[PDB]
């Protein structure tokens, strides 16, 4: 234990006043035992709801719908929704991201048995699956007739003439059902002794309550980092700003059931939001919220004692913003995330990261600092699962990004700009090189958890080391003719 | 699980 | 019916003797009545097959493959597969693609059940398909088992755990087949109203003889012009060369069974060609070939008088042929074209072209200028269903691209280039609009079908026109500063 | 069918 005391801590840098960001220092390494996929990445954003992987959305019309938000948290982290567009369009959305991956699932398509095939047409064109069951009536609550799926109405070419759905379905007596109050594990038991894709689930009084499909079990072989909460829900997010019609955006979206929500401002502090986050409190208790934005200590203190649980921190940070160009706040945001989540460890209430993000070592060192996760913009745009798609200029693949600061709210003043990036595929050939870079940093900093670092650095036995205007310049690739520059 | 996943017990020394 | 004839018939046009191409003249439009989905584009190549779409890949050895096979032949096209290297290669891959949709499935693969788990994930995992049948022997000809599909094996943690195959499977009783001895119809009846996903057949002996699954289906209605063959597989061909060892090159295929082939050549017109010939039709009077390479209406007789049922035209017509610059043959291609097809026109052979293709005008006007079929090469090249890959350089997503004249091929010239071209995405988004291309400019023109577009060509009811050198440089975009070229 | 398939009917007339 004599550990020569070589480096440099936390505050032994951050009072010295600079204006830190991400490539200013450097992070030290240290002994480890262990190997590199071996360290997790359970984090967390609220009070409550907990992530194993800490890679988050950004809220924005370049980036998150439900490309992004599937994408995301079918991989592990979470999405928001930018709420520039109708109230309906985000309850379209949401009533399309928490959905595709239920559980012990509740009021699905179901009909009357005297309609057409062309109802179960329109309803999959709207829906896109054909896993549907028939009852007597129509209601959920109903008596329990039948099932209908892909392989009865694929060959149809006598389409729809008069195609009432009791001669041309699956019978009564030929289906295995289960009996209500149940658990998933012997749910898992009948369908896989049963191998024929749905289940559903009645009372002893033959009365529906629930069904099961099988694609639930094939996404969650392959996807093992799922992100999910209790009732077998994907979890989803959303922004929201602060004039006051947007009590109509939120309300129709809790009863659709988003369960965090983002309150996006540039500066959030004002006395506006914190009469919304009362106002939002009585309402919805059990509901948790995301609150922002955020770039130092004192809005820090009054908005979490206003009564928010979870802090967006950083302005004027990003890819593309230039409101420190134009509006002259914000900060150097590392600096801004060190100093809100050692006051956030006061509280318990968790720090995400905003902008400022050229690679993976950013947010492994925004990840160090305290950060609890980040959420992301650039790098995460221009995926084939960002929406509008794609065009060229001199031939290079390229999407459009573009931020609500600058000129797109729909006589004003722009706080970003509007740009284009280039391509890098699917997340799924891509967050796992994210994952996998940030526990192999995780590891040769020599650590088993991201608790472990953010305690190991409020220890202090970590150390870091600024690095001049002279020592990134090296830091990078220099000292030679071409290169390429290939990530995996 | 939160609570503690930040660091898990120093919460203190200022 | 007034109708002033303004304009110029097709050989008033071309016997001024000059040399045109797409890019100077053009066509006339006409009367319309009709919509452009309301067309019917059903070309042909040969005597007896016919074609939905009438476009083909060009048998360049870095241009198609499997992949263009499959998947354009899939959209109703046909491929032609190349002859670069050693037969049996080629062999291989004109038998992967002789499958991928099949009638009755003659020998597939399936075995005896003293396998484990992990012999059939190893199959998987060099066939990607996993529909296994299991009989007594293992062999074909043999006794049933049971049936095993997708739905039976992706749960087990025991993939060779004692996992001999008889306590896993379904019991033959529960088994529905078919007697052999039947045709589609029924058979894929029963299957729909049996409903239970494959469905083999076996004699009065239990002796497997075939099986077919949904997935004739699906494919039939996702693809509903498609190229079926009389067994309803797709079509395909294939280029060969002269040098004697050709012989032993087409009879390893004949065994596997291609439906024509394309002789090769750089130019048709020799004895070795027509010797050929006379060495295929004793042999084979049912498998059919095309000819080439063929400017002239001379070249074009004693080629078609040899028993040539169809012709690839246009030579020094390319991309990448540089055999103007250095071996001085050849001519303009569209001038070709008109007069090869008119000669052709005589004996009923249909033609199809190369070279020079910029975009659907040049095959549209093309295949309404005489042509009966069009083999477009360069347009459809670097896709992602491209033999190669993407790389980079100079910051573009981009694929190579050669010419099968190369000196790159292994005391000789060289009359062929190498390059690289842009990436132009998935032919299942690219070839339809190649279609929806030619039945607008058909429908511009105002004729149902394209076969009385070349007897309305013929009968000399439209018109033509010359275009000058200002009259292209129009033709494009001009006096603008900046645009984007964006096809779709 | 190919020969009505590319003109049919006139099929050459000179
Ligand atoms: N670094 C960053 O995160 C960053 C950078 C640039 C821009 N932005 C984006 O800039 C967006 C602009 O939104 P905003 O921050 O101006 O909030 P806002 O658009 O909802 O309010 C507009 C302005 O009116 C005032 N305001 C706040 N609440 C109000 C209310 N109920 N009624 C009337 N006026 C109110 C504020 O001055 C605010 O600037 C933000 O959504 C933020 O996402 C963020
Ligand atoms: N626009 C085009 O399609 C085009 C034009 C020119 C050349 N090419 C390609 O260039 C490639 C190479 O040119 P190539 O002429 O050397 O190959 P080839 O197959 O075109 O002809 C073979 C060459 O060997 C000789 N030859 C002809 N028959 C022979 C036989 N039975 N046995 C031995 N030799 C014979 C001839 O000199 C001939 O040039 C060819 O694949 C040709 O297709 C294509
Ligand atoms: N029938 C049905 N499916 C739903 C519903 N909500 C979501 N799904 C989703 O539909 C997704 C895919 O459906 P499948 O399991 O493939 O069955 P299908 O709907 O018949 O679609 P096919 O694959 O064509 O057979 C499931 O993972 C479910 O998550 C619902 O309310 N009814
Ligand atoms: N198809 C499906 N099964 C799940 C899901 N979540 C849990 N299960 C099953 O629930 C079983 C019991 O574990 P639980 O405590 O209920 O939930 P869990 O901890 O998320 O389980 P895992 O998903 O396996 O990690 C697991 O073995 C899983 O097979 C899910 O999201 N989809
Ligand atoms: N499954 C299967 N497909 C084959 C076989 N031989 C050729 N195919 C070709 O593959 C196509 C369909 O493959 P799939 O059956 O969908 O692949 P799979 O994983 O086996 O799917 P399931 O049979 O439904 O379990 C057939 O239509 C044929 O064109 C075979 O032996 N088994
Ligand atoms: N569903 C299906 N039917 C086929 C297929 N091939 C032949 N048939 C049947 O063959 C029967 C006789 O007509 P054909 O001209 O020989 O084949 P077809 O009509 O082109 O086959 P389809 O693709 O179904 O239209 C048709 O009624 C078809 O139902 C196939 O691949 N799929
Ligand atoms: N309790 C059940 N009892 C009887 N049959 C069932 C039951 N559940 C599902 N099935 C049968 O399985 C059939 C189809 O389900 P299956 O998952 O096997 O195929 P699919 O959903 O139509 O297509 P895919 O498997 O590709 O998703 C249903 O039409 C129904 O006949
Ligand atoms: N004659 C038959 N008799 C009884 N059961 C059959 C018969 N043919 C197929 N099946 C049963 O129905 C199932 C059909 O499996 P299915 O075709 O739905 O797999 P899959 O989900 O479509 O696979 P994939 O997604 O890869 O295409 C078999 O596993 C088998 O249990
Ligand atoms: O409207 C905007 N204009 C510019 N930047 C924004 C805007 N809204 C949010 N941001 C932030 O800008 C960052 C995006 O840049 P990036 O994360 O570096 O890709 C994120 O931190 C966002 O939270
Ligand atoms: O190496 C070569 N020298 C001359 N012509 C070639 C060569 N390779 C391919 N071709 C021809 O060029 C055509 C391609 O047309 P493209 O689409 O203009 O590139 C093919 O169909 C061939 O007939």
């Amino acid at each position: 234990s004599y550990v020569p005391d070589d480096g440099l801590t936390a505050q032994q840098l951050f009072n010295c006043g600079d204006g830190l960001t991400y490539n200013d220092f450097l992070i030290l390494p240290g002994y480890i035992d262990f190997t590199a996929d071996q360290v997790d990445l359970t984090s967390a954003l609220t009070k409550k709801i907990t992530l194993k992987t800490p890679l988050v959305s950004s809220p924005m019309d370049t980036v998150t719908e439900a490309g992004m938000a599937i994408a995301m948290a079918l991989t592990g982290g979470i999405g928001f929704i930018h709420h520039n567009c109708t109230p309906e369009f985000q309850a379209n959305e949401v009533r399309k991201v928490k959905k595709y991956e239920q559980g012990f699932i509740t009021d699905p398509v179901v009909l009357s048995p005297k309609d057409r095939v062309r109802d179960v047409f329109e309803a999959k064109a709207r829906h896109g699956f054909c896993g549907i069951p028939i009852t007597d009536t129509g209601r959920m609550g109903s008596r329990l007739v039948g099932i209908i799926s892909s392989r009865d109405i694929d060959f149809l070419k006598e389409e729809e003439h008069d195609c009432f759905l009791e001669e041309i379905m699956t019978k009564r007596e030929d289906l295995v059902v289960a009996p209500a109050g149940i658990t998933l594990k012997e749910a898992n038991e009948i369908l896989q002794r049963s191998k024929k894709g749905k289940l559903p689930i009645v009372n002893e009084d033959d009365e529906l309550v629930a069904i099961i499909a099988r694609t639930d079990l094939k996404k969650n072989r392959d996807y093992p980092l799922a992100s999910k909460d209790a009732k077998k829900q994907l979890l989803c997010g959303a922004a929201i700003g602060t004039h006051e019609d947007d009590k109509y955006r939120l309300d129709l979206l809790a009863q659709a059931g988003v369960d965090v929500v983002v309150l996006d401002s540039s500066q959030g502090n004002s006395i506006f939001q914190i009469n919304m986050i009362k106002y939002i409190k009585d309402k919805y208790p059990n509901l948790q919220v995301i609150g922002g934005n955020v770039v130092t200590a004192a809005q820090a203190k009054n908005l979490i004692d206003a009564g928010v649980d979870a802090l967006r921190v950083g302005m004027g940070s990003g890819s593309i913003c230039i409101t420190q160009e134009v509006l002259a706040c914000g900060r150097p945001q590392a600096t801004a995330v060190y100093k809100v989540s050692e006051y956030a460890r006061r509280f318990g209430v968790p720090v995400i990261a905003d902008g400022g993000i050229q690679n993976v070592g950013h947010i492994a060192k925004a990840l160090a600092l305290g950060a609890s996760t980040v959420m992301m913009g650039s790098l995460l745009a221009a995926t084939t699962e960002a929406p509008g798609e794609y065009f060229f200029s001199d031939g290079i693949r390229l999407k459009k990004y573009r931020g609500m600061g600058s000129l797109d709210a729909m006589i004003k003043v722009a706080q970003g700009v509007s740009g284009a990036v280039q391509d890098k595929g699917s997340i799924h050939k891509f967050v796992p090189y994210l994952i996998a870079g940030i526990q192999h940093s995780c590891q040769d900093i020599g650590a088993k958890s991201l608790t472990q670092v953010r305690a190991m650095m409020y220890s202090g036995e970590l150390k870091f080391e600024k690095r001049t205007s002279s020592a990134q310049v090296e830091g990078g690739v220099h000292s030679l003719h071409s290169y390429e520059k290939r990530l995996f | 699980m939160a609570d503690y996943l930040i660091s898990g017990g120093t919460s203190y020394v200022p």
